[PDB]
Order: structure tokens, then sequence, then C-alpha cells
């Protein structure tokens, strides 16, 4: 039996008022230690760019895994080429169920080979839809961008919209002005 | 947004097909192959009036296919198709440089707003003390 | 396996503050609260605010969690013997406002 | 033209085996014991409803009984888990074995028959009614 949650690392300890001194001298003077001023300086990042932590694997810059990589059928692969596989995808998802109805209204034993086809399917599909979300991102950020450009210039004709209003107003004073002459 | 949308429409298609298959599996009766054979029927079993049954078949197959129009409208309306990183980037930059000019536009803009804003409060304290030197 | 760096130790306990029980468990003890290491040590870890270090971090409410309480450290002087003044009602503030700072963020999640 | 995936002309697929379409009946060749226990026949006419007691198998034997042993009348027993107990030379000789295997504990010393005689001969005059 232990406590709930880890201690405050060995590493708080060569936080002293002599290192902190010392830390500037050691400056003008994965890491290698060498003594007791090189725990003040960050540590940079993992050559290898693959760090444990949480009982899993991050990386510096995440790039999205194929499905040859990762142990299954890529069937298809500037993305107009993969619209028109997502409608390819598709209609072969749909024939794919009509198929798994007929299977099934004929032999239902069969089907186990058509379920893993709709399953690959399915994950073509999705792992499409990821490899489009950089290019879906991008474009949301292209929408933020417009979105703010249009708040700005809607600003643009509100501050117009009050100054017309002053504008006609103040012909209209001018107008009760000669009346009242 | 429009791939979030699509996600949801993508499992509202496996939702409506194992829900008409357990609908097929479990509201189906027991057919005649003959006259003189022996039509029993189950108080456990689910039975259905044929015609109403084919009628809801009928709508889940209508809805599975209005829901795929909806999916083929969705992915039709996908945001960019024709353009690539390359593009992305290229819109990107001019937008960059196109928010930063109507920050400048803005700033002159409020600047102008400032100009009539002296104007009119100077009009509004030179009437005031006028009529204030007036009346005492 | 090698063992944990400095910097995969130091993220995974600035990243810790964003759950407050964690906060919470740390904070009743006297001793961490009351050592100027930990003060130190709590005034040595705004370099994760920066980039790129920032970019490593998954929950950035510790962040937020690790910005909020050294503003309670410029009221706090650390004396000859060690003892730690300030320090004795931050923690009654942090159960006093617990669940209301990881219910607001919560519904910021929403 | 465009293939679509897993939309394959040569591939193929068969009915079950057995095909549950037909009457599976006929297909093994059960109607004999269809139309056998069936409540009504097979040209219009309705057939005799089957006894809820097995009292007509027993009517070409005379016996002094006029109910039916049951579980619940006391008459019958937990009899099937003993009934569901198990346990050079021809086959001849070897099937001998295995009858006279099974003969041994139908005789003596297993069953005494003068032990018998004298035990039964205990009984003596008339019979009390309980």
């Amino acid at each position: 039996v232990s406590s709930l949650y880890p201690p405050p690392p060995p590493y708080v300890k060569f936080f002293t008022q002599s290192n902190l001194e010392k830390l500037p001298k050691y400056k003008e003077k994965e890491e290698e230690i060498t003594c007791a001023l090189d725990y003040l300086i960050p540590p940079p990042m993992p050559k290898n760019q693959q760090y444990r932590a949480f009982g899993s694997i991050w990386q510096v810059k995440d790039q999205l895994p194929d499905l040859e990589s990762m142990g299954l059928t890529q069937l298809y692969k500037n993305y107009q080429y993969k619209i028109q596989e997502l409608r390819k995808l598709l209609k072969s998802l749909l024939l794919n169920y009509l198929e798994l109805i007929g299977v099934l209204s004929i032999n239902p034993d069969m089907y186990e080979r058509k379920v893993e086809n709709i399953r690959t399917i399915l994950v073509n599909i999705h792992h499409l839809l990821n490899e489009y979300r950089p290019h879906q991102s991008r474009e949301s950020l292209i929408m933020l961008l417009e979105e703010q450009l249009e708040y700005k210039r809607g600003e643009i004709r509100e501050i117009e919209q009050v100054c017309k209003q002053v504008h006609d107003k103040l012909t209209s004073i001018q107008d009760t002005l000669r009346t009242g002459s | 947004d429009r791939l979030t949308q699509l996600q949801i429409c993508l499992d509202q298609m496996t939702e409506q097909f194992c829900a008409t298959l357990n609908y097929i599996d479990k509201n189906h009766g027991f057919e005649r192959l003959t006259v003189n054979e022996p039509q029993m029927s189950d108080k456990h079993a689910t039975v259905v009036p044929p015609e109403e049954f084919s009628n809801t078949i009928d709508e889940l197959s209508t809805d599975i296919i209005l829901k795929t129009r909806q999916i083929n409208k969705l992915i039709d309306s996908l945001p960019g198709v024709d353009v690539s990183a390359e593009e992305q980037l290229r819109k990107i930059d001019m937008l960059q440089k196109k928010l930063v000019e109507v920050e400048d536009e803005k700033i002159e803009a409020i600047k102008k707003k400032e100009k009539l804003l002296r104007h009119v409060d100077s009009l509004i304290e030179d009437f005031v003390d006028g009529i204030a030197n007036s009346k005492k | 396996n090698p063992l944990p760096t400095r910097f995969e130790v130091e993220l995974e306990f600035i990243q810790s503050l964003a759950n407050i029980q964690y906060v919470t468990y740390l904070l009743t003890q006297q001793q961490i609260w009351k050592s100027p290491n930990f003060k130190n040590y709590l005034k040595y870890l705004e370099y994760w605010c920066n980039p790129p270090y920032s970019q490593c971090i998954v929950y950035p409410n510790c962040l937020f969690i690790l910005k909020l309480l050294n503003g309670f450290m410029e009221s706090a002087i650390v004396n000859e013997d060690g003892l730690l003044e300030g320090l004795d009602e931050l923690p009654k503030i942090i159960q006093l406002q617990g669940p209301q700072w990881m219910n607001e963020m919560v519904e910021r999640w929403a | 033209p465009s293939y679509y995936y897993y939309v394959d002309p040569e591939t193929t697929y068969t009915y079950q085996q057995p095909n549950p379409l037909q009457d599976l009946i006929s297909v093994y060749g059960l109607d004999d014991i269809s139309r056998q226990v069936a409540r009504t026949n097979l040209d219009g006419t309705k057939a005799v409803k089957l006894r809820k007691s097995y009292k007509n198998q027993i009517a070409d034997l005379s016996g002094k009984f006029s109910t039916i042993p049951t579980r619940e009348n006391g008459k019958g027993g937990q009899i099937a888990h003993i009934l569901f107990q198990n346990n050079n030379m021809s086959e001849q000789q070897w099937r001998e074995q295995l009858r006279n295997r099974d003969i041994a504990l139908f005789q003596p010393p297993n069953f005494d028959w003068d032990l018998c005689s004298s035990v039964l001969s205990q009984f003596e005059r008339s019979y009390p009614s309980e």
C-alpha cells in the first residue's frame, strides 16, 4: 500500500540560491548530467521525439498513421481525388449493405467476411475524413479569419450607419432651423 | 463543423441499419406455405398486421435513403474540395494581409469618428458657454 | 527502459494542476507550502507558459492553475526559520472555491 | 466503367444447407412423425386429440391400477437418476463376458434363495389393514 499520488520530484532539491547565482555564470560557460547547475537550465526536446507520458507515446509533431502502417487495408490513397474516393466509398458501403441483406436472405452464415468488408469501407471512410481534417482545419481557420474580417467590416458599416444618422439628423435640424428663421 | 454532421450522418446510417435488422428480426410473422398447414400463435411473439408491417418496412427504407440524400448533399457541400494545402496557405497569407489592412482602415475610420466626436462636442461646448455668458 | 527524464516528470507534474483533487491533496501538508524550495519551484515552473514548451501541454487549465496560485506568492514572505507567512489560509481558499473553479472549467469544456 | 468495392461479379453465394425455406420435415423424411401426432388430419377432417395421461397406453394390460402414478401423488420416484447411471477373445466371447458380468449381480450370494424363503415365510396370518 502506497499513497494515491506520486511525490514531488527529487529535482527540487537542486533549486538553491547558490545554484541561482551560479546559473548565469554557467550560462556564460535528454541531458548528460555533469553537475548541479544542469538542473536549472530547462531540458531540451528528446532527440527521438517520442516521449513516454501517462502510459502512451506522444510526438512533438503528430502524423496521421496509414492503414498499412497500422496493419489494415488502405483501399484508395488536390483533394478532388479524395472526394471522389469518398463518393465511391459511400456508394460501395450502401451496395455492400444491400449485399449483406442478400447474404442473410439466402444463407445467414457467409456474412462474416461481408461484415469485414463493411468494416474496411468504414475505416477507409473515417481515415479519409481524418486525412481531410487538416485541410478542414485550415478551412476553419480561413473561416475564422473571414469572420473576424466580417466583424471588423460590420463595425465599419455600423460606424457609417450611425454617422449617416448623424448627417440626416443634421439635415433635419438645418431644415427646421431654416423653418424657424 | 460539416465533417461533424457527416460523422453523425454516418453512424446514423449504421444505427438505421441495425434498427431495420432488429425490426425485421423481431416483428416478422409466420408465413403459410399452404392453407392446410396449422397456423399457431405465441403470446411471447410480437405479432403485427402484415400490411402495416410492410408499411413500416417502407418507411424505414425511405428514411434510410433520405438520410442518404442528406449525406450526398452534405458531401457536395464540404468546405474546400478544389483547393490544396498550398492553396490554403495562399489564402491564409492574403487573409493575414487583408486583416492587417482592415485594422488600419478601422484605425482611420475610428479617426474619422473622432474628428466628428470633437467636432460635435466643440459645437456643444461653444453653444453652452455662449448661452452661459449670455444668460449670466 | 530509460529513466524518466526531467522534462517528462516536470511536464506530468505541471499538467497535474488541472485536476483540483491533486492540488488540494498537495496543499494539505504543512511542510509542502512551508518549504521555500517548493515556493521557488512554483516560481521555477512559468517556463511552461512560453512556447515551444507549451505545445506539449494537453490540458491548459493546469497552466491557468499555475498562473493563479502565483498571485498568492508576492504577499508571502519567508523568514530565517522558514515559516512562510500568508500560506496558512490559501489552502482553505482552495477548499472553499474548489468545486467552483472546476465546475466553471467543465462548463467551459461544454 | 468504375469498379465498386466488394461487389465482385465472380463472387457468388449459395443457399443455406439445409434450406429453411422448404419444409424441413420432408427434407429429412420426418413426415411419418408429423401426421401420426397431428391434431387435424390433412384432408379437412379433425384428428383425435391425444390424451393428457398415458392411460390409453396401459389400457391393454389387466391390473389393479385405476389412477396414474405421478411425481405428485407419492406413487413414483426419482428413477431417472438411477436409469442414467453408467459404468484373444472374439466378439462372441467378449459379448459373453459382458453379458455374464451383467449376471453376477443376478445370482447368489447376492440373492440367496433359502434366505428369501425363510424370510417371506415369516408373514403371519391375514392382511393388516392400514
